[PDB]
């Protein structure tokens, strides 16, 4: 009958469907490698997507993906056995590497533009008309790390216009030289700015952006990939 | 084996539970000490369930069910065939679940993000437990339970239900059941957009998030933000099943009676209780 | 302990953002509304401004109008009475018209004449808000996910009180306006079709509203684990697949043997939601058209 035609019809639709849901979502780190960066043998039954084509606005040319793949920077990393499946150990400092929880990807070197064309994130002392409208300006209060020791000052902070958002703190350092920091690593307390990933001494280590005014993409993951990975490796600097 | 750019972040460390015992992969997928849980756990369970199939003497998956123990046996231990097997089961499946909540927590950290995704899974786990601990418990026999099989299962809904009159008058499930509307409402959306923009019309430049923002205030007059719309899809979620467990939790325990009755409370307040007309005067 | 970003912790403010131009007759959208910084704990503070044109007014008052049409029958049930219109509100109902008039356009005002009124009042309103959701995209040149989107909710209520009642032969199959009332109607609704839970897109409709659940709960968290790379900024990663985007992957990847990509995620995500009434307008519109009984029905599969 009808009702019997309409459900096996839909099983139908269905699993045609999924397959196509699950052929979009291989337009990236598809396809498949070995530990050596070989193409692997087994794939999968899912065939590659045709390729498609985006148009970056603001003139910054097209991506086609899925697309030719590679890291395009150096990887510190060392097998640990002699099958596949196991860990690679770091073969150097993991933070200043930017392996493991401190990885960061060859985004490309230019900022986020907004809607028009501008920077999407600038420090607030450039973004005209911005204020902290609620909660503790963290602006002017030091820096604590993990290892409960006064690293630096927030000396601003870098805000999204497009958004109205904090991104990130700027900080000072003992030699006046200045870092982001992620807002989202930061505990801003009532007299106190505290990051735990971080142990005082790693903050100079932070990666350090070419210009005063702007953050690029690329820098953006370097700094966030290096603070991130401070969880994991500065853990014998941090206490409570 | 490997995606593409899986390498740099397969490091040693993270484990919650002996050291680099079981820090390893298998294909796409990390063991890890819960690796091994998991699997006992589903192993067990799993074998359990089969026996029982035999026990019942049918192999069809449409059939097959196990049964919690009668009300009888109150919350003590049931034989095997009369309620055992189920409470065994339950037991494996909690190790599962929690075991499964532990190996996320592992990966978490191998991989330096946030706890949010282990978290928001506690919340299922949580409603699980609900249903076959806390409220047999707190009602006194694990009889009250719900049975492992496909239909059976949507039996004991039915019959739990229409116990206590139609359930639709249970308060905490018409707030349960809005959150699941509104989340399925926001997923819809915020799926839409962000595609809308991704895929904009025909040989026209990614649309920016500017522009979403700016379609939704056009729309309605607000737009929450990409922070926000992620907050708050995992918070309708979270949402709704903590007051699916809430109307059940109360089922039974708190209120035995027939759920529309207790609406008597609001149509009778003494201000209005007895003014004439209307559909209760 | 460590910040989890579900509030914000410093709120930060800047000249009301009018948004993006394109195509937009500016001569239409409002001016900016206030700011909450309520909200602004959440998500974004800016209230407005919004787009008026033509479909939104003629939406929006029909919108008040049905709503209003049904304000007045629970008053004239209320005794006109303030005090039992508050005791009785959930009670109240405005009904469709009884079996004996059929799909008559005749029935009297008290009988079943007013539930058109309103129902005409929302048909207009809802289709009109539908065409507003396709030309405020169009206007940007954007994609029309939503309004598509929209269009599978839009099945479920244009089966439930028009489709439906017309193949059947008669509004009385509709669902009447009420609190109470719309939830007796459903609990009988499946009485009679022999217990929805046979109905394999009922139960196909949960699967897809469960689900809905589990993946807005599996997004949501995702994309907050990994905001400290620049999650939320969804658009970038796909256009430049950040660090962020692998974890994200990877994390899931490592979990459960597979995994999406950025753009991918939000696949999933459209037409996991899309089924929920897609399914459940089909499971519905069989109930009593083709099938009577869904345990017979269950029992022969036909
Ligand atoms: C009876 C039911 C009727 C009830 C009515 C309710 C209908 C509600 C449908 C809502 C659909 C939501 C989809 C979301 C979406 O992608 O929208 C954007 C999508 C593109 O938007 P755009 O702005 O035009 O383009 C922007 C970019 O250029 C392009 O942007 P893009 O790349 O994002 O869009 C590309 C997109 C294009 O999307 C589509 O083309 C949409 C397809 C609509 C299907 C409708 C489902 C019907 C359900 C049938 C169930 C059977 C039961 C009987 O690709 C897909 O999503 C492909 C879908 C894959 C389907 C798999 C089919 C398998 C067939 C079986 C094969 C055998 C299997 C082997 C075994 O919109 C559409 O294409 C419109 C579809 C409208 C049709 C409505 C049906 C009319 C009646
Ligand atoms: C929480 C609310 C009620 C309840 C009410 C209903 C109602 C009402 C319905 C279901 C439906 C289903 N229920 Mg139930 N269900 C409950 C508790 C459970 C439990 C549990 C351990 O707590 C599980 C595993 C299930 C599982 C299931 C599926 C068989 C089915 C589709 C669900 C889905 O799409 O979810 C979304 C999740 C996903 C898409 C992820 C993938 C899920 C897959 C499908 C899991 C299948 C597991 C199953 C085959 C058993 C495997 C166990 C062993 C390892 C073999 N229910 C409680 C008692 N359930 C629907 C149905 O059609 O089945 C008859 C239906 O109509
Ligand atoms: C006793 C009750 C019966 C039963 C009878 C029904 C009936 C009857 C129906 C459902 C339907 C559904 N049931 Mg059932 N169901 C039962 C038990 C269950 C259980 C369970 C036991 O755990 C569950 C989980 C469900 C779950 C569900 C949903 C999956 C499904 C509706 C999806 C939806 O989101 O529509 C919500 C979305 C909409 C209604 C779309 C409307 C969109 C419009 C355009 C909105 C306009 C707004 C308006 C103009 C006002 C403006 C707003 C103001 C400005 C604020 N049922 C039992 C067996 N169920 C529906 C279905 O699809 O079944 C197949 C349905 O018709
Ligand atoms: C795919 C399935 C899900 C879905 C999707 C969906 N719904 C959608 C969309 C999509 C993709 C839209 O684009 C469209 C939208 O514009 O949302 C922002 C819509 C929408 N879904 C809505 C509601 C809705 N969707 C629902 C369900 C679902 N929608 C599904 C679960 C439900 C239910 C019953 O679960 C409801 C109630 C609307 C918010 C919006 C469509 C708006 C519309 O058509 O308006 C027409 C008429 C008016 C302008 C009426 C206004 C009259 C009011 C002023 C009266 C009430 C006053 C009241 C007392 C006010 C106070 C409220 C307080 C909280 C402050
Ligand atoms: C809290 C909000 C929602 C939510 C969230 C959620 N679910 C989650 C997560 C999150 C955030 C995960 O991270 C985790 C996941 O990895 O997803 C891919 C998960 C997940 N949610 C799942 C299912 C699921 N979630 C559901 C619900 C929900 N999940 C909510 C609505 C439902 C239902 C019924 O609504 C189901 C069916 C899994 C796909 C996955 C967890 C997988 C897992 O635990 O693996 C460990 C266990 C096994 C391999 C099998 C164990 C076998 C048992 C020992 C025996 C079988 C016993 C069982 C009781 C029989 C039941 C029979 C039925 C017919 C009743
Ligand atoms: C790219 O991104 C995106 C954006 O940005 C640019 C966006 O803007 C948007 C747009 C999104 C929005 C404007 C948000 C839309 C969301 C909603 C429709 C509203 C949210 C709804 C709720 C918070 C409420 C839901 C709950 C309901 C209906 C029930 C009400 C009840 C309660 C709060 C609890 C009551 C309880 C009590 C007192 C306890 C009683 C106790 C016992 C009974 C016991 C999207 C989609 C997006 O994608
Ligand atoms: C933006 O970012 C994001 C991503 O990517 C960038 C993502 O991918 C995802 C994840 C989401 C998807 C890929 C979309 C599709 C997902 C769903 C519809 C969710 C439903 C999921 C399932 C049905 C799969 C369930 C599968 C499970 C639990 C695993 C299957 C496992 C096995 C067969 C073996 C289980 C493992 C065992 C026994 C232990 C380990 C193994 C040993 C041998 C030991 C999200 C949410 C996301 O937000
Ligand atoms: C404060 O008092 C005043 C008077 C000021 C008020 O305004 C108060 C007002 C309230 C008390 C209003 C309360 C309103 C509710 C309780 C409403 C509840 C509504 C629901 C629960 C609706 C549920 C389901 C509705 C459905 C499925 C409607 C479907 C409608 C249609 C598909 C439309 C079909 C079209 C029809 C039959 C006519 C078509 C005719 C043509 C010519 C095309
Ligand atoms: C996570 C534990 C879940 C267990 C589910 C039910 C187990 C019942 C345990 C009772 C065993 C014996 N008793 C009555 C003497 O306590
Ligand atoms: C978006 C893809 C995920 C879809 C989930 C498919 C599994 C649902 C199984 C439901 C069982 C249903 N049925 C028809 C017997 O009632
Ligand atoms: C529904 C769950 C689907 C998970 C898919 C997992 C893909 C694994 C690919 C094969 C890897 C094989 N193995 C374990 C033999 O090494
Ligand atoms: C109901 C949800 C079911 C999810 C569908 C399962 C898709 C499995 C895809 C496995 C992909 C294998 N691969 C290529 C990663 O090795
Ligand atoms: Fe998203």
């Amino acid at each position: 009958d009808l009702a019997s035609l309409a459900i096996y019809s839909f099983w139908i639709f269905l699993a045609g469907l999924i397959y196509y849901l699950q052929t979009e979502n291989m337009r990236e780190g598809y396809p498949l490698e070995n530990e050596d960066g070989t193409p692997a043998a087994n794939q999968g039954p899912f065939p590659l997507p045709k390729p498609k084509t985006f148009i970056l606005p603001h003139g910054r040319g097209t991506l086609t993906v899925p697309g030719p793949e590679s890291e395009d920077r150096p990887i510190a990393l060392a097998r640990t056995a002699v099958s596949e499946g196991f860990p690679h150990a770091p073969t150097g400092d993991p933070m200043k590497d930017g392996v493991g929880p401190a990885s960061w990807v060859a985004r490309r070197d230019l900022p986020e533009l907004d809607g028009h064309g501008h920077n999407k994130i600038k420090p607030m002392k450039a973004a005209a008309g911005f204020h902290v409208s609620a909660g503790k300006n963290p602006i002017g209060l030091p820096v604590r790390g993990c290892d409960l020791e006064i690293a630096g000052k927030v000396v601003d902070i870098w805000v999204d216009i497009p958004e109205q958002m904090a991104r990130f703190l700027e900080v000072e350092l003992k030699d006046g030289s200045t870092r982001l920091l992620p807002m989202q690593m930061v505990k801003v307390q009532s007299n106190r700015v505290h990051v735990n990933a971080l142990s005082s001494d790693l903050f100079a280590g932070i990666p350090t952006i070419k210009s005063p005014t702007e953050v690029t993409l690329l820098e953006e993951d370097k700094i966030c990939g290096y603070v991130a990975g401070g969880l994991m490796y500065a853990a014998p600097k941090r206490k409570s | 084996a490997l995606l593409s750019f899986e390498r740099k972040y397969r490091v040693p460390g993270g484990t919650l539970v002996g050291g680099n015992l079981f820090d390893f992969w298998v294909g796409p997928f990390y063991v890890g000490f819960f690796g091994v849980a998991t699997f006992f756990f589903a192993a067990l369970g799993i074998i359990l369930i089969a026996w029982s199939a035999v026990l019942q003497g049918t192999w069809n998956p449409q059939l097959i069910s196990v049964y919690p123990p009668a009300l009888e046996y109150g919350l003590g231990g049931a034989p095997l065939a009369k309620g055992g097997l189920w409470q065994i089961i339950t037991i494996c499946a909690t190790g599962a679940f929690v075991s499964w909540a532990l190996r996320e927590v592992e990966i978490c950290r191998k991989l330096g993000i946030g706890y949010h995704i282990p978290f928001a899974f506690a919340f299922a786990i949580l409603a699980y437990l609900t249903l076959v601990l806390f409220r047999p418990v707190m009602m006194g026999a694990w009889g009250y339970a719900f049975p492992y099989g496909i239909w059976t299962h949507l039996d004991w809904v039915s019959n739990t239900g229409y116990t206590y009159g139609n359930f639709h008058y249970n308060p905490a499930h018409m707030i349960a059941i809005s959150f699941f509307f509104t989340n399925a409402l926001a997923l819809a959306l915020h799926g839409a957009l962000v595609l809308s923009a991704a895929n904009p019309e025909k040989g026209k430049e990614m649309r920016t998030p500017d522009h979403a923002a700016t379609f939704f205030r056009d729309l309605v007059g607000y737009s929450i933000g990409t922070l926000g719309i992620h907050r708050l899809g995992l918070l309708l979620s979270l949402s709704a099943v903590f007051f699916s467990a809430l109307c059940m939790i109360i089922t039974g325990t708190i209120w035995f009676d027939q759920w529309v009755d207790w609406w008597q409370w609001w149509v009778k307040l003494p201000w209005w209780a007895n003014i004439p007309g209307g559909i209760n005067g | 302990a460590e910040y989890q970003n579900i509030f914000s912790q410093v709120q930060v403010r800047g000249p009301a953002d009018l948004g993006m131009t394109e195509d937009v007759n500016l001569a239409n959208r409002s001016g900016v509304g206030p700011f909450s910084t309520l909200l602004g704990w959440f998500g974004n503070a800016q209230l407005g401004p919004i787009y008026l044109g033509s479909l939104g007014v003629l939406s929006l008052f029909s919108g008040l109008m049905w709503f209003f049409t049904i304000g007045i029958w629970f008053w004239y049930q209320a005794g006109w009475n303030p005090a039992v219109f508050l005791r009785d509100l959930f009670f109240f109902s405005l009904e469709p018209p009884a079996p004996e008039y059929g799909l008559s356009f005749a029935a009297p005002l008290k009988e079943g004449g007013l539930w058109l009124i309103a129902s005409f009042f929302m048909f207009v309103a809802v289709w009109s808000w539908w065409g507003r959701t396709y030309l405020r995209a169009q206007a940007l040149g954007m994609g029309k996910h939503t309004a598509w989107a929209f269009l599978s909710a839009i099945w479920l209520w244009m089966v439930l009180g028009f489709i439906r009642p017309i193949l059947m032969g008669s509004w009385s199959e509709a669902v009447p306006y009420g609190i109470f009332s719309h939830l007796d109607w459903t609990n009988n609704f499946s009485l009679v079709h022999g217990n929805l839970f046979y109905n394999p897109f009922h139960g196909l409709s949960i699967a897809f509203l469960y689900g809905s659940a589990l993946l807005f709960a599996m997004h949501g968290a995702t994309i907050l684990a990994v905001s400290r790379f620049g999650g939320e900024r969804e658009l970038e990663q796909i256009a430049d697949r950040g660090t962020a985007a692998e974890r994200a992957a990877l994390f899931w990847r490592w979990t459960m043997g597979f995994n999406a990509t950025m753009e991918g995620i939000h696949r999933w995500a459209i037409w996991m939601a899309v089924l929920v009434t897609l399914t459940g307008g089909i499971g519905i519109l069989l109930s009593g058209t083709v099938v009577d009984n869904w345990y017979v029905w269950g029992q022969n599969h036909g």
